[PDB]
RNA sequence: AUUUAUUGAAGACUAACUACUGCGAAAGCAUUUGCCAAGGACGUUUUCAUUAAUCAAGAACGAAAGUUAGGGGAUCGAAGAUGAUCAGAUACCGUCGUAGUCUUAACCAUAAACUAUGCCGACUAGGGAUCGGGUGGUGUUUUUUUAAUGACCCACUCGGCACCUUACGAGAAAUCAAAGUCUUUGGGUUCUGGGGGGAGUAUGGUCGCAAGGCUGAAACUUAAAGGAAUUGACGGAAGGG
RNA sequence: AAAAAAAAAAA
């Protein structure tokens, strides 16, 4: 473009871009707090778990892994933290 | 691999000014680079520049005018004495009047006329005009 | 430049492409010189009241002439939100 | 001529010289 | 009678345009050796070498001659012209013409201590045409033009008094050598320096000024 | 700056969005164009007609900055633009060129179509890319009507429009001629709607 | 990196590479192998005394037709057979 | 062959473009006005020119011809050009716009009617 | 010198292609350089198809077809009046007619 | 006999799908199914913490042909035998056909082994498509109208095989997004070359069962060899007349 | 899609 601001660009482009090629590399992941039906025992969880997470009170299931974002069980109420 | 961050920086700068751009993004922002650009800016070749403190190594952004034809580097950082300065300049500069050679001395980084004024010598890094 | 005692030398101090502060050669036959007319108190054009903009063959070849001109105009005030320093 | 054939010829010659020098030694 | 067909030639014949300085300042396209001879009458021509060429056909070898010519006033102006033609006189003629049309300025300077009346160039400048690369370094006074005969004639006609040359390539192709020197002394004014960092107000075009006494 | 009478009026907007000039190219794009606005589904991209209007007024300012209108040129090899440029030539000096360009019309001074303009205008640069080549050879600026995909190299002022649209082309030409007359003082009232017709500026197939 | 090293401590590499490419030259190879002292019938000298053995009507290479009136000599310090040219019109009659 | 040269074609072209309200589709009378109106050094060439002009006027009597232009033709051209409607279809027949376009109008802050239609993929 | 950035063929990133045989001269050649065409043809001809359908029970049957993929090599192709030769620029052109 | 039909045995090959597609360090790799162990890319608000880049010497793998010993030995087929052709034809074409082709256990260690472009890294113009992964979208479809998936569409992104256009740049040019950022000559690094021939020859070494490889000159001789392109001429090269 | 070899050198 031959002229532009490389210090105050748009969050549009900066969320479009990779997580490293921005002005400052930062993660695109997030955490959740999840409730399963029955025992509340609310559980903190990562988005990209790599694991099969379960509740401490009951071994029911919370989420399952993937190569990307995890796949939460069908009946589970999640809140982005 | 990546060894002369300074060289990569100056290469990016030369490519930008060749394209006629007026801004450029630099990586990874070390001290010698800061001082090198301080000198260039003081003599009026570029304009302003910002350090960005990512907590890793630092980035730099540089606002450029068109007063720059070639900012360069000398790998290896050669050892240089007080007449070697003159013959170096005669080799790598366009004329006797303008253009500056840069060299780290024990008394900090500076250009060759300043090092003449101080009567001190050391390790040539690069040059600019 | 000039000699020991003023007395300018260096005939043909040349022009400079504005978007780059870059010298325009004598034979940059793709360079151009634009003259934008002013307007005053009616909208009508004034003759001989130009805002000038010179440009070089490199820029015009890379096609960035349009955007450089847009930003120059918006800086000189004869344009508006068209350009954005933030892409 | 062709390098393939010059090379083949030369190899046969080397072989022959090898064996006659074997006669001598 | 000249009788131009050009805004530029019309303005010149009328006397509004009076300097190739204005011309080069505006980077104007020039199409009339009449214009150039009106502006810089004090120039000399010089034929450098004449090599013939040949084309092969059914019948014999159609030969025509290639002339290369320098023109200059030795206060900072030169031009270079090459032409192929079936006859030597017309070759030299059109070479003179094309040189006059290719005329360009020179940015002379000082090796140091800008005493007066520049002797040499300002900067180190190179030029390339095919294999050849000519380099031109500024020299002190009395050093003289250190170069081959052809480049020496070229720089004399440019008005340079002293210069050092460090060259490379098949320099025996005078075409490429002279074109390289041409390009280098063009890069002189193509080069930027602190004494030209100063910003200027972009003067206006003589065409826009004298547009009334222009074409019609 | 401007007196603000030169802002886009909703009537001109009605005409523009009737011609659907804002309906530019498809997901095709040239990165020399941030003029887009909220790209539509169906793989279609929409234009800032405000920026279109501003650039149009700018081109008008330049054309009025010319002393001699004949030194401005109209190029339309495109059938959809020949009539438009001819009416431009009628209502201005505006030496037009329809049909073929005849290369060597800016150079080769001997030629009968030899012109020496201080400015040129283009209906579509991809189709008119010869005359801009000669302009680059001979130190001349450029005015062009681009979509979001046109070859913006060797191109000074460029106006985003739907050059695929007959009515879009003729409308833009109408607007430009109108603004030039307004700035020259022929047309007196900026609020005057200028009875003349884009239908006159348009093309007809029979 | 243009191939060659550039480190500030690589002069050894550079010297030895120079030595080998110098061997790739001609004159260095010659001077250091002593071809002249060991061949080239002279002792690497310029001139040499000799004794005529006989005379010759050596024919010319092409494109040309000539007989070049040379002689055969037995150089002394080596005892070596050589041919040598007698340049002028009729000197072969003076050098019987 | 019976093919004709650029001399003939150019001559007939000029004669037609500036003597249209004149010579008709008869070779004999065209020939007579030809050797009345222009100088030609041969009867044969005259005849060829007259015949080609006749063929051209046949084309004209049925349809215009590329490369040619006489006063009546250019007059009809500029007239059919200057034709315009008295309705200006640009003028409203009821207007439609996309949702993106309504958003554009809003961002511009302007007063306009809209008949928004939904464009689906 | 180099006449073709593809050099003859369609190999960029393999090394080896396990060739096939040109049918007209039984000649080995890789599958990426081979000329491949395909000949799909009605079995009989548009001339005698009428005689067939006239002397045929099972009316409107199908007129089935024969399909065969043909690998020719360069020499046999140019002899059989195929890809014959092109100038430089249209040698760069890659699409069919 | 050929040919047709029904069967069985043998051994190789893995069609069509099969492409400016994939993997692997290269050579190279294609039926299915399973076992073994490995690998890249992607994701990661996981860990270590500069361990890294290229590298002599020294090591592993290394098409085909070839060699040794066993098995197998269907095709095709160096040699060889034969029928033609031709002035001749132990050459082209045809028919047979040992070795070999295949495999196990060992050797050989080369190749137009080619992208004729050493590796690592950075930056520099546009455009779209594709493979793997990932993200977002009330998007479309499939199920149980519905869900979740899966497959397709749109946008984005990382990493790949590549590709189209221009040349700002480069180059002797052909051409090149690297063959650019190099007379304004320096990011790091290994290897190689110094007119052509003789000569990758001789000798001496060393490796190998051998064939041969790797290393590797001299004498002597020569003024031109050669590269890229131009215009012609020519063609048992094509197209048109 | 039988056959069809050779032409001293010099300029």
């Amino acid at each position: 473009v031959l002229v532009q601001d490389l210090l105050h660009p748009t969050a549009a482009s900066e969320a479009r871009k990779h997580k490293l090629k921005t002005l400052v590399q930062g993660p695109r992941s997030y955490f959740l707090d999840v409730k399963c039906p029955g025992c509340l025992n609310i559980t903190t969880v990562f988005s990209h778990a790599q694991t099969a997470v379960t509740c401490e009170s009951c071994s029911t299931i919370l989420c399952t892994p993937t190569g990307g974002k995890a796949k939460l069980s069908e009946g589970t109420s999640f809140r982005r933290k | 691999t990546r060894s002369s961050v300074l060289a990569d920086a100056l290469n990016a700068i030369n490519n930008a000014e060749k394209t006629g751009k007026r801004q450029v993004l630099i990586r990874p922002s070390s001290k010698v680079i800061i001082k090198f650009l301080q000198v260039m800016q003081k003599h009026g070749y570029i304009g302003e520049f910002e350090y960005i403190d990512d907590h890793r190594s630092g980035k730099i952004v540089v606002q450029l005018n068109g007063r720059l034809n070639k900012c360069g580097v000398i790998s290896p950082r050669f050892n240089v004495k007080i007449g070697d300065i003159e013959k170096w300049t005669a080799n790598l500069l366009p004329a006797r009047q303008f253009g500056y050679v840069i060299l780290t001395t024990s008394a900090g980084i500076m250009d060759h006329e300043e090092a003449r004024r101080k009567h001190v010598s050391g390790k040539i890094l690069g040059f600019v005009y | 430049m000039e000699n020991d005692k003023g007395q300018l030398v260096e005939l043909y101090v040349p022009r400079k492409c504005s978007a780059t502060n870059r010298i325009i050669k004598a034979d940059d036959h793709a360079s151009v010189q634009i003259n934008v007319a002013k307007v005053d108190e009616e909208g009508r054009a004034i003759p001989g009241e130009y805002v000038t903009y010179a440009l070089s063959g490199y820029v015009r070849s890379r096609g960035e002439s349009d955007d450089s001109l847009n930003r120059l105009a918006q800086n000189d005030g004869l344009l508006k939100n068209v350009w954005s320093y933030s892409r | 001529m062709r390098a393939k054939w010059r090379k083949k010829r030369t190899r046969r010659l080397k072989r022959k010289r090898r064996k006659v020098r074997a006669r001598s030694k | 009678g000249w009788v131009p067909v050009t805004k530029l030639g019309r303005l010149v014949k009328a006397g509004k345009i009076t300097t190739i300085e204005e011309i080069f300042l505006h980077s104007l396209p020039v199409k009339e050796f009449q214009i150039i001879d009106t502006l810089l009458p004090g120039l000399q021509d010089e034929v450098m070498n004449i090599k013939p060429v040949q084309k092969q056909t059914r019948a014999g070898q159609r030969t025509r001659f290639k002339a290369v010519v320098v023109v200059g006033d030795s206060n900072g102006h030169v031009g270079l012209g090459i032409k192929t033609a079936k006859e030597v006189a017309g070759a030299i003629r059109a070479g003179i013409i094309i040189a006059k049309l290719s005329v360009i300025p020179i940015r002379r300077g000082y090796w140091g201590t800008n005493l007066g009346q520049p002797h040499s160039l300002a900067t180190k400048t190179t030029g390339k045409c095919g294999s050849v690369t000519v380099r031109l370094i500024p020299a002190p006074r009395g050093s003289g033009i250190v170069a081959s005969p052809a480049v020496k004639k070229l720089l004399q006609l440019a008005g340079v008094e002293d210069v050092y040359t460090q060259s490379n390539g098949k320099t025996r192709t005078l075409e490429n050598t002279l074109k390289a020197a041409f390009v280098a002394i063009g890069n002189t004014y193509g080069f930027l320096t602190p004494n030209l960092w100063a910003e200027q107000p972009l003067p206006v075009s003589p065409l826009d000024i004298y547009s009334d006494e222009a074409s019609a | 700056s401007l007196p603000a009478t030169f802002d886009l009026t909703p009537e001109d907007a009605q005409l523009l969005l009737a011609a659907n000039t804002h309906l530019g190219a498809r997901n095709v794009q040239v990165h020399q164009e941030p003029y887009v606005f909220n790209a539509r589904p169906d793989g279609v991209h929409v234009i800032n007609v405000g920026k279109t209007w501003e650039k149009l007024v700018l081109a008008a300012r330049i054309i009025a900055a010319i002393p001699n209108p004949e030194d401005v040129v109209a190029i339309s090899s495109r059938t959809f633009g020949q009539r438009a440029v001819l009416k431009f030539a009628a209502h201005t000096g505006a030496t037009p060129i329809a049909g073929r360009f005849t290369p060597g019309s800016f150079t080769n001074y001997i030629t009968r179509s030899f012109k020496e303009p201080r400015l040129v205008i283009v209906t579509d640069p991809r189709s008119d890319a010869q005359a801009i080549k000669e302009a680059s050879y001979v130190n001349i600026p450029v005015i062009a009507l681009t979509d979001l995909d046109s070859p913006s190299e060797f191109v000074d002022v460029a106006i985003p429009c739907n050059n695929r649209g007959k009515h879009s082309i003729g409308l833009i030409w109408y607007l430009l001629a109108r603004e030039v007359l307004r700035l020259r003082g022929a047309l007196v009232d900026r609020t005057q709607p200028w009875s003349i017709m884009p239908d006159l500026y348009f093309y007809r197939d029979p | 990196g243009k191939g060659k090293p550039r480190g500030l401590n690589s002069a050894r590499k550079l010297r030895v590479h120079r030595r080998n490419n110098r061997w790739a030259e001609n004159n260095y190879k010659k001077r250091l192998l002593g071809t002249a002292f060991k061949s080239s019938p002279f002792g690497g000298s310029s001139h040499a005394k000799g004794i005529v053995l006989e005379k010759l009507g050596i024919e010319s290479k092409q494109p040309n037709s000539a007989i070049r009136k040379c002689v055969r000599v037995q150089l002394i310090k080596n005892g070596k057979k050589v041919t040598a040219f007698v340049p002028n019109d009729g000197c072969l009659n003076f050098v019987d | 062959g019976r093919v004709r040269t650029k001399t003939v074609k150019r001559a007939s072209k000029a004669l037609i473009e500036r003597y249209y309200p004149k010579l008709t589709l008869d070779f004999q009378t065209n020939k007579r006005l030809c050797d009345e109106i222009a100088t030609i050094q041969s009867k044969r060439l005259r005849n060829k020119i007259a015949g080609y002009t006749t063929h051209l006027m046949k084309r004209i009597q049925k349809g215009p011809v590329r490369g040619i232009s006489f006063k009546l033709q250019e007059e009809e051209r500029e007239r059919k050009d200057q034709y315009v409607p008295e309705v200006s279809a640009l003028d409203l027949s009821r207007l439609n716009v996309d949702n993106q376009t309504s958003d554009l109008v809003k961002s511009l802050g302007l007063k306009l009617p809209l008949s928004v239609i939904n464009v689906s993929a | 010198p180099k006449k073709r950035a593809s050099n003859g063929r369609n190999k960029k990133g393999r090394g080896h292609v396990k060739p096939v045989r040109c049918v007209n001269c039984s000649k080995s050649i890789p599958k990426d350089k081979a000329i491949k065409r395909m000949a799909i043809r009605n079995i009989v001809e548009a001339a005698a198809v009428r005689d067939l359908s006239e002397a045929s029970v099972y009316p409107e049957y199908a007129l089935p077809k024969t399909y065969n993929k043909l690998h020719y090599c360069v020499s046999c192709a140019i002899h059989a009046r195929i890809v014959r030769v092109r100038s430089r620029e249209d040698r760069k052109n890659r699409a069919p007619p």
